[PDB]
């Protein structure tokens, strides 16, 4: 005959951000040399 | 570039507006993460929360979507993966 009545409660969760990526590239730039350290005739006497 | 949409289980006018999203988000940034998180903000806050992005190249997913939010579409070679959950 006794009708007790009750109130109920879940708790709450928190969630985060984030993120993801895959490997990075990056550009670049060479210039080959050309240099000519070069005599026109050296008198050798080996 | 040009959207092909190859799977979709959403309204027609999230399809379009993920598309005008993502195409918005690829102008804007060339980093994947980066796009990714453009498009997923712009659709919490229109759609509600909570959605997921991923966008790339090279991937494969096995995920679970709330129904009648899912699409998966191409922005020239980049594939984007859009949908809700939680």
């Amino acid at each position: 005959i006794r009708w007790e009545t009750k109130s109920c409660q879940t708790a709450s969760i928190a969630t985060a951000s984030a993120s993801a990526q895959a490997r990075n590239h990056v550009d670049a730039q060479v210039q080959t040399e050309a240099p000519v350290p070069v005599s026109v005739q050296p008198p050798s006497q080996y | 570039r040009k959207a092909v949409i190859k799977n979709a289980d959403m309204s027609e006018e999230m399809q379009q507006d993920s598309v005008e999203c993502a195409t918005q988000a690829l102008e804007k940034y060339n980093i994947e993460k980066d796009i990714a998180a453009h498009i997923k903000k712009e659709f919490d806050k229109k759609y509600n929360p909570t959605w997921h992005c991923i966008v790339g190249r090279n991937f494969g997913s096995y995920v679970t979507h709330e129904t009648k939010h899912f699409i998966y579409f191409y922005l020239g070679q980049v594939a984007i993966l859009l949908f809700k959950s939680g």
